[PDB]
């Protein structure tokens, strides 16, 4: 039965443990023998199913520690809206979006790092931000600093409440584990009560603030005498001349003649053509019918009013002669298993921000975004990088409930039984179309390379030459592109300006959206990414299917999910543990990013992103040499990035140094990340050795014996810093090139 | 690639592929003498010390050659 | 002039670490601690911590120094 | 209790394999016992002149239809040619292959029993000669259909859609 | 001059450099009103420049080709202001930071469990260890002499030969 | 420039040799691995006993110092 | 393996014949005035000319559309009838 359950005082609050450093583990709890210890500690603190067998204590440290992230998460939003309210130019942005650039960071004059503080316009010096803060403030409603101030007040007291809520469920009345257990009503709750609620809330702000301030700025009116949101919720008069259908008043909602809201809840589609972005009437019926849908969808769980679904019921009747039991012993799984979970919701998590990044470009949603280069590039870039980290963390989790949590009694002749019973073959078969891809993606481009070099351009794969057309991609784009003709009637507009139409937004001088065309170089990059995306799955499901045994190692799972290996023997076993696995997917999901966002970046400033004039001629950012320079390896080093790093290096002397130092501090950090990948742990031991004897000899040696890093933290040193230089080089890189070109 | 990947990866890999020629049609046919197996550690060192070698070099002098000679100053 | 010098430095380099290379083949497989007792080999085998820490001493000081001034200047 | 398609190879579950519809269909099982390589009781010689047949006559088209000479009037001719050529160079891996895999006046080491257990004679194309006579065939098999190829598609000159 | 160096009060390059980012500082001061912060900041750059190179003359630094200022580490006394004396400020830094740890270590291996001591800095004993180095060197020399600073060969691990 | 990039190649050289003096006078053996000697000059490691052994035998010295010998004729 | 894996029952294709003809021929009222299964006849009447695709014409959404629908509709029948003799729902 769903009831509440809690125990009281659980935990003395006391700084006792404070002291104790590694009081967590049995293990670190004794002290440090060596500096070994140190890592550990840090390498285990939040790995709470290795610091008890207690399922309970591990959901209560769990809870807690998902409030104080919540906290650490309100202080970081109260933090930008602070800085948007005292060190930024919000207002001048406002009176002036699109010649005045986004800054809310300004630096202290200490050591010339004062030039930093560009002139971003509107009688403001300091860092151009990317974040899209503005814009999105922008289509809140925000008119004033004042709004900034009491929001940032506000998220301090949240973060506030939210530490207080950790310390309250932890020390004082911590759940127990019947309460964690209640999967259903968890659920119910977080569809009808957070998604459903959330929305329609917001579609509530939208409609009686975002809308009518958004609509007065559209038409001119300077943001300082635009009357507050409090006026138009009050003084109803002033919201119904913007919108008519107000003068109703609920009338229409509840005799279901819910077209006389038609003037607010629109279906239009496309792209205001004053700010280039989503129309809020759209928006605002968008929310209202995603909260109805959420609320509806909440409700459909058997908590303990009967009527309902239970999930037991609804996995164990779901199972074929193909298959075994099917969906038998899941429910178990997932209702005992915390890395479980974590690995579905990492892995939705991931693929939901890989959505988000392929839609915020395609429909912009706030205003003066697509003109705002740097800030969509940036999105896109950074959503699509937090995206794959995601998505290999949930292998990583994957690998740790195969290794840790999974336990073969319950799990007989079901799904995941005969899926370990069948992963040579899945395994075999993912090599092979991963092999086959890489042939005929990657070997086209070297085609490419050799004909263009053996002077024999006819023999190539382009346009000019033999043509791979995506024939799909295009016939996708035909039908979304006549939609709203025949199969949406009820569409003013096609869902994106980048499926066809020719029709082109252009805010200001610039160029919001258009059809973007897709030839034998989009053919190539999207097989590249298809071909990357199997390899990182191969890796990351190799490791995970294999983490319990193989046919070198058949106890693996008794070494555990991170060990360095099991010896020199059967011809050497290095890198056999799922956390390798992991930790060369983490490569290759670095790799595919890389050029997913590489193919973004040259993409649209070769073919969408650009100048109109007033004749209505449009030049772009680089000049459509992506149809022609794409196909060719050495068209990558030169036309992108030989040619769009030309601002990164001459950007000493200006504010955009700063990008220009970082750009090479990452190459530094990329190049020192080689070593901890490329070396061992012998040599540098008995370097520590020759160091401690140098050290013996005037007395100064520790008592806490150095030791050179275990070999598997080796292996995460270097792919943190390759990972991280890899990555600022490409942030340092586009930020200056899409500031300076934009 | 050899330099970081290590041994076991490829080890497992390799079994996987074997018994995916074993049990295919028309290619079972074909048998190799020889077990395939992965590369040792000190040879995986070796080649990708070899192959990190060789784009040194040529890589250095296809430039120092072309930026030179593309401009005879 | 380009190609030959670059050409002679990197073979010279690779020179380099072969003899060094062979040394250390030479002292697993080929050094007789009973005839070479108390000679100069045995001298630099006895003192060989004395020889790394100072290596690394000017290696760490010529590093750090070297490059914090290049991100000085940078 | 239920139909449970899936089996184990042969109803051994220890044996490294499975019974999938993908595997022993009877339509896919019973177009896999007759191609040349399955039928064991033909002589060597006749399997490889049908799959040297088969073989040069699929591989005519793409370098007739890719080759550096596809723009050219001896396109054909170039990429008979090159699948000739292509032929041949699989003749020597055929021949070396047979080298080192078979000694001569050794038994087959192919399987001898069937699912059922029938105990069936073992296989002559995995000896000495029976390799050598295969490699043969499949030499004059797959002259004969680049040959065929080259005459139907250019010499006769069908009328094929795309050449 | 000390290696052709032209001393950076009659050097022509200095005079140049000073011009250009005083010009570059006004070009961007011309896009600010007078009363506005930025161009209060603007000011203070220039200021801070014009200050910066006027102290650059004054102390007789040499400049080469071009306007740019080159430092003389051989020892000459006319120049013992850029390496000699901040070198040795260095080294008393330095030395006393080394000294004062090796105290502390030494003061913690006679306690009961030094490992604590190491994770968990003893602040009194560190502070009252951190005052002693004042006179490292006389401390230094002292421990050299008698023979406390350097411990015997025969008392260090050493590995197999 | 030509005090800075020289330092750099005081600081390859001694860098390179650091490495490879290691691996020669820690050949016989050190104390991870006190018995090296009867290993040989090129063995891929000792296990993952003791902390793990890898790159613990002379020849990953050489093997380590070729980068840095590339690194310094670069 | 039993050679029977797809227990044959014909009957299977014909009451998925049946069943898909019967809401695919249907006289939508919306902005379909005529039916879907008519307009998939249309576009296989006007590409009727040898040696040519479609060529992006109004012909392959209809085609798909409609066979999406007849796969999903033989794939539930066939589980429907299979269902019955074991015990899934039953
Ligand atoms: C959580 C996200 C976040 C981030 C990244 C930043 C980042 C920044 N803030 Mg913001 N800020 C935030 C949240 C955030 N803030 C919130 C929530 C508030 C509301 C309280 C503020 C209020 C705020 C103000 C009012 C100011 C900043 C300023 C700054 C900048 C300088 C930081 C500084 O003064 O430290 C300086 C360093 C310290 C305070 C550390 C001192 C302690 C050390 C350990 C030494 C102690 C030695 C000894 C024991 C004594 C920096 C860009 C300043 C700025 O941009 O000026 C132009 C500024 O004036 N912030
Ligand atoms: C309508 C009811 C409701 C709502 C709104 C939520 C909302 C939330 N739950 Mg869920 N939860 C519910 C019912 C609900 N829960 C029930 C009934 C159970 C027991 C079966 C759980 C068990 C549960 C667990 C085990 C966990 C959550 C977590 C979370 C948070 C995830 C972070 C996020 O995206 O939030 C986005 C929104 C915000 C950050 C807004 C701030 C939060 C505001 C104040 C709403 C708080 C609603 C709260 C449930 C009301 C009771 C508190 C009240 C006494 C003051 C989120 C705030 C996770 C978490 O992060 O814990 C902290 C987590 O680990 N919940
Ligand atoms: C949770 C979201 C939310 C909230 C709190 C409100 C709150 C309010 N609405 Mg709004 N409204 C919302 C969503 C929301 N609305 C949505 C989604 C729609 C579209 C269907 C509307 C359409 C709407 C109309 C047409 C009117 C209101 C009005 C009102 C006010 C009086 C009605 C009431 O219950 O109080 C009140 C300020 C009335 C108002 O402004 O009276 C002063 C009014 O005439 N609302
Ligand atoms: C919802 C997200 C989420 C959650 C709750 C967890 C939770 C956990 N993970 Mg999982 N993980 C995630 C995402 C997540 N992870 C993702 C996205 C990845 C892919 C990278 C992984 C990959 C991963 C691996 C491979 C492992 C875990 C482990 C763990 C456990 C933590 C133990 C530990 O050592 O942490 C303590 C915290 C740290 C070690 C973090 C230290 C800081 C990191 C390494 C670098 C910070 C980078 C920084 C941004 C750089 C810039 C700043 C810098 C200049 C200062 C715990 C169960 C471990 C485990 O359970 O072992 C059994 C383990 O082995 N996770
Ligand atoms: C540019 C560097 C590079 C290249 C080319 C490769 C190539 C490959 N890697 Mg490696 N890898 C690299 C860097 C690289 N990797 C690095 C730095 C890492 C560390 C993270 C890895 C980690 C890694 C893992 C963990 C895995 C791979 C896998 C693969 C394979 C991809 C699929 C395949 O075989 O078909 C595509 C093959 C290629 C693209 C190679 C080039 C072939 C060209 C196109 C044709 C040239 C042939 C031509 C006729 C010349 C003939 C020569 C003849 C005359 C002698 C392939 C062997 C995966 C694998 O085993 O395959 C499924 C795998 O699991 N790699
Ligand atoms: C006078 C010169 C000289 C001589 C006589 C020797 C002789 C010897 N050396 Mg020494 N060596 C030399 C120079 C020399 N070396 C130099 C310059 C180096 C530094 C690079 C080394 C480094 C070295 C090491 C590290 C080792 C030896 C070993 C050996 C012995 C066995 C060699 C072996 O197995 O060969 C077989 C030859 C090879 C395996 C080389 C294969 C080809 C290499 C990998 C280069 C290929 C590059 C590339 C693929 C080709 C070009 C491709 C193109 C596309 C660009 C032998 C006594 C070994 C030994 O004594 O064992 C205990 C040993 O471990 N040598
Ligand atoms: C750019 C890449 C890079 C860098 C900087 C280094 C740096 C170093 N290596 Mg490594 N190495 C590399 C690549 C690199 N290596 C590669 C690719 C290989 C081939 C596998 C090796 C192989 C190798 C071996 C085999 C050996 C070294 C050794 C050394 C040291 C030489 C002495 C020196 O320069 O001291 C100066 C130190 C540095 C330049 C390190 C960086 C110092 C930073 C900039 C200062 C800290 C900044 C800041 C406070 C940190 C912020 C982080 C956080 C707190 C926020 C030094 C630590 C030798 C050694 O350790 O001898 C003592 C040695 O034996 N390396
Ligand atoms: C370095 C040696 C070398 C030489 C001399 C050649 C020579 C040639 N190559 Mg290249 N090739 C090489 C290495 C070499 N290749 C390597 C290493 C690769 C892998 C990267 C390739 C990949 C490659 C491709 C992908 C293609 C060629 C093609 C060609 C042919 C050019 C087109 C032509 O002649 O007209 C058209 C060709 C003809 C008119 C006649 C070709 C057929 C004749 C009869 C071949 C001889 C067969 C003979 C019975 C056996 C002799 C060899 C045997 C002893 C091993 C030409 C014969 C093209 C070609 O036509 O392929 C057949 C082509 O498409 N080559
Ligand atoms: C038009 C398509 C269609 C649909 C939606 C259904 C749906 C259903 N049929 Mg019917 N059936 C169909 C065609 C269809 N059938 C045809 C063509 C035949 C051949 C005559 C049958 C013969 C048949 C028999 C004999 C039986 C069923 C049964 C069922 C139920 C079992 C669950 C199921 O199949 O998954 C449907 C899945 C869902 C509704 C949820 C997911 C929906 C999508 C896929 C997501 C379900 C209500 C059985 C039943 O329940 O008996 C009462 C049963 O005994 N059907
Ligand atoms: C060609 C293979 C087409 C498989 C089309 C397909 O989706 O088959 C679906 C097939 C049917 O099983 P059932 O869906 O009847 O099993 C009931 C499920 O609800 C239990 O999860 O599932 C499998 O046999 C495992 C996956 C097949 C192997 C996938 C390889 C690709």
């Amino acid at each position: 039965e769903v009831k509440i359950m809690v125990e009281k005082d659980p935990v003395k609050t006391s700084f006792e443990k404070w002291a104790k450093p590694g009081h967590f583990s049995r293990t670190l709890a004794k002290g440090p023998n060596t500096t070994t210890w140190i890592w550990n500690l840090h390498a285990d603190a939040h790995d709470f199913d290795s610091h008890t067998n207690d399922l309970e204590e591990i959901s209560r440290k769990v809870f807690s520690a998902h409030f104080g992230q919540l906290a650490v998460i309100f202080i970081w939003l109260s933090g930008m809206y602070f800085h948007g309210a005292r060190f930024s130019n919000y207002e001048a942005w406002l009176s002036d979006p699109t010649h005045i650039k986004p800054s809310a960071q300004v630096v202290w004059p200490i050591v010339g790092q004062k030039i930093l503080n560009g002139d971003v316009g509107g009688g403001f010096q300091g860092i151009q931000i990317t974040s899209g803060f503005f814009q999105l403030w922008r289509a809140s409603g925000i008119t004033s600093e004042l709004q900034l101030y009491t929001t940032a007040i506000g998220g301090l007291i949240f973060a506030a409440l939210m530490l207080f809520a950790g310390w309250f469920h932890y020390h004082k009345a911590a759940p127990k584990l019947a309460w964690f257990q209640n999967v259903e009503s968890m659920l119910n709750h977080h569809l009808a009560g957070l998604l459903g609620l959330g929305s329609l809330a917001w579609a509530g702000h939208q409609v009686h603030v975002s809308l009518p301030i958004n609509r007065l700025l559209d038409a001119g009116v300077d943001p300082k005498e635009i009357p507050l949101p409090h006026e138009f919720i009050l003084n109803r008069d002033l919201l119904a001349q913007l919108y008519p259908s107000f003068s109703k008043g609920l009338t229409p909602f509840f005799t279901l003649n819910w077209s006389e809201y038609s003037d607010f809840l629109t279906f239009r589609g496309g792209l205001n053509p004053v700010t280039g972005g989503l129309w809020l009437t759209d928006t605002a019926h968008h929310h209202l019918a995603i909260a109805v849908l959420f609320l509806v969808a909440g409700h459909m769980y058997r908590t303990n009013f009967g009527i309902g679904h239970s999930m037991k019921e609804i996995l164990e009747a779901h199972k074929g002669p193909f298959t075994g039991e099917g969906h038998k012993g899941l429910y178990e799984i997932l209702t005992t298993s915390w890395h479980a979970q974590l690995a579905i919701n990492l892995a939705m998590l991931g693929s939901l921000t890989i959505i988000v990044a392929h839609h915020m470009y395609a429909m912009p949603p706030y205003p003066y975004l697509a003109t705002d280069y740097a800030t969509q590039l940036s999105l896109f870039t950074h959503h699509m990088w937090i995206g794959g980290f995601l998505v290999v963390g949930a292998a990583a989790h994957a690998a740790i409930f195969m290794v840790r949590d999974y336990d073969p009694t319950t799990q007989y002749n079901n799904l995941l039984d005969r899926v370990l019973r069948h992963r040579d073959a899945i395994i075999s078969h993912l090599n092979w179309v991963c092999i086959f891809l890489g042939f005929h993606s990657f070997g086209l481009y070297i085609h490419n390379d050799t004909m263009s070099a053996l002077g024999r351009p006819q023999d190539m794969f382009s346009d000019t030459a033999i043509q791979l057309q995506p024939v799909f991609a295009q016939w996708i784009q035909n039908t979304h592109a006549l939609a709203p003709s025949l199969t949406a009637p009820n569409a003013t507009a096609s869902t994106s300006l980048t499926w066809g139409g020719g029709d082109l937004v252009a805010v200001g001088g610039k160029v919001a959206l258009l059809p973007i065309p897709l030839g034998t170089a989009d053919f190539l990059v999207h097989h590249i990414h298809a071909f990357t995306i199997h390899v990182t799955v191969l890796i990351l499901l190799k490791g995970v299917l294999f983490a319990r045994s193989s046919r070198l190692i058949p106890d693996k799972a008794n070494l555990g999910f991170r060990f360095p290996c099991d010896g020199p023997g059967r011809g050497g076993t290095c890198q056999v543990s799922a956390w390798d696995h992991v930790f060369l997917g983490l490569f290759w999901m670095y790799n595919a990013i890389s050029v997913v966002i590489f193919h973004f970046s040259w993409k649209m400033q070769s073919d969408v992103w650009g100048s109109i004039s007033d004749q209505g001629v449009v030049t772009h950012i680089t000049g459509g040499n992506f149809a022609q320079s794409s196909i060719t390896i050495n068209g990558w080093l030169r036309d992108f990035l030989w040619a769009q790093a030309s601002q990164v290096i001459q950007s000493y002397g200006s504010s955009l140094s700063a990008y220009g130092l970082l750009f090479l501090g990452a190459h530094f950090v990329w190049a020192f990340s080689l070593m901890f990948l490329f070396s061992g742990r012998g040599y540098w031991q008995e370097l520590i050795e020759s160091i401690v004897w140098a050290h013996n000899k005037l007395k100064v040696a520790p008592a806490i014996q150095p030791r050179a890093l275990s070999i598997v933290q080796g292996r995460a040193v270097g792919v943190a810093h390759y990972l991280l230089g890899g990555i600022a080089t490409t942030w340092a890189f586009f930020l200056a090139r899409i500031i300076s070109v934009g | 690639m050899f330099l970081i990947s290590w041994r076991g990866y490829w080890q497992e890999l390799i079994e996987t592929l074997a018994w995916a020629h074993e049990r295919t049609p028309l290619a079972n046919l074909v048998r190799w003498k020889d077990k395939p197996v992965a590369l040792s550690i000190v040879q995986a060192r070796l080649v990708g010390l070899a192959h990190f070698s060789v784009g040194y070099i040529f890589t250095y002098a296809a430039f120092l050659i072309a930026s030179t000679s593309g401009k005879f100053g | 002039q380009a190609a030959l010098y670059t050409h002679h430095q990197y073979i010279a380099g690779f020179i380099m670490t072969g003899a060094f290379a062979h040394g250390a083949i030479f002292f697993i497989r080929d050094y007789n601690p009973e005839q070479n007792k108390d000679n100069v080999l045995a001298r630099m085998l006895e003192h060989k911590e004395a020889i790394i820490s100072h290596l690394s001493w000017a290696s760490l000081f010529l590093g750090f120094h070297t490059l914090g001034l290049y991100v000085h200047n940078d | 209790e239920k139909y449970q398609v899936i089996e184990p190879l042969n109803g051994d579950p220890f044996i490294g394999g499975f019974e999938t519809p993908v595997t022993s269909s009877p339509l896919i099982a019973w177009y896999l016992s007759n191609l040349p390589a399955y039928r064991t009781a033909v002589a060597p010689l006749l399997r490889g002149v049908e799959i040297g047949l088969a073989h040069g006559y699929l591989l005519v088209g793409p370098f007739v239809l890719a080759g550096p000479l596809r723009n050219s009037a001896v396109r054909g001719e170039a990429g008979s040619l090159a699948a000739a050529g292509l032929v041949t160079i699989l003749t020597m891996c055929l021949t070396i292959y047979g080298i080192a895999s078979f000694k001569e006046g050794e038994a087959s080491k192919a399987p001898s029993l069937t699912l059922t257990g029938r105990q069936k004679e073992a296989d002559k194309l995995q000896t000495a000669e029976g390799w050598a006579s295969f490699t043969g065939g499949w030499f004059f098999g797959g002259l004969s259909g680049v040959a065929w190829a080259y005459f139907l598609l250019y010499v006769i000159n069908l009328p094929y859609p795309v050449k | 001059d000390v290696a052709g160096l032209t001393p950076c009060k009659e050097s022509k390059g200095f005079a140049k450099r000073q011009k250009q980012e005083i010009k570059k500082l006004e070009g961007r001061l011309k896009l600010y009103a007078p009363d506005s912060a930025p161009a209060l900041a603007i000011n203070a750059t220039i200021e801070k420049t014009k200050r910066r190179f006027e102290f650059y003359g004054n102390q007789g630094l040499l400049c080469g080709t071009d306007g740019l200022p080159h430092l003389i580490v051989d020892g000459d006394q006319a120049h013992l202001g850029e390496f000699v004396y901040p070198g040795l400020v260095f080294l008393y830094i330095a030395g006393w930071i080394g000294w004062v740890g090796r105290a502390y270590l030494i003061d913690v291996r006679t306690s009961k469990k030094p490992t604590e001591k190491e994770i968990i800095i003893d602040v009194p004993l560190a502070l009252r260890i951190m005052s002693k180095g004042l006179t490292w060197p006389v401390a230094a020399i002292g421990e050299l002499r008698s023979g406390k600073l350097v411990e015997k060969s025969s008392n260090i691990t050493v590995s197999p030969r | 420039g030509d005090f800075l990039v020289h330092h750099a190649i005081a600081l390859g050289l001694h860098t390179t040799t650091l490495i490879l003096v290691k691996g020669a006078l820690d050949a016989r053996g050190s104390k991870l691995m006190p018995d090296k000697k009867e290993f040989g000059y090129s063995f891929p490691c000792d296990g993952p006993g003791r902390g793990g052994t890898c790159d613990i035998s002379a020849w990953d010295a050489f093997y380590l110092a070729v980068f840095w010998m590339l690194n310094t004729i670069g | 393996f039993n050679r029977d894996w797809l227990r044959k029952d014909l009957s299977v294709i014909g009451f998925g014949l049946i069943g898909w003809l019967a809401p695919s021929s249907l006289p939508v009222i919306n902005g379909n005035s005529l039916t879907g299964l008519f307009l998939g006849s249309i576009g296989p009447e006007l590409a009727h000319f040898p040696t040519g695709p479609a060529l992006t014409s109004p012909f392959w959404l209809w085609m798909i559309t409609w066979h999406v629908g007849l796969f999903i509709v033989l794939t539930l029948g066939q589980i429907g009838f299979k269902g019955r003799q074991d015990g899934y729902w039953n």
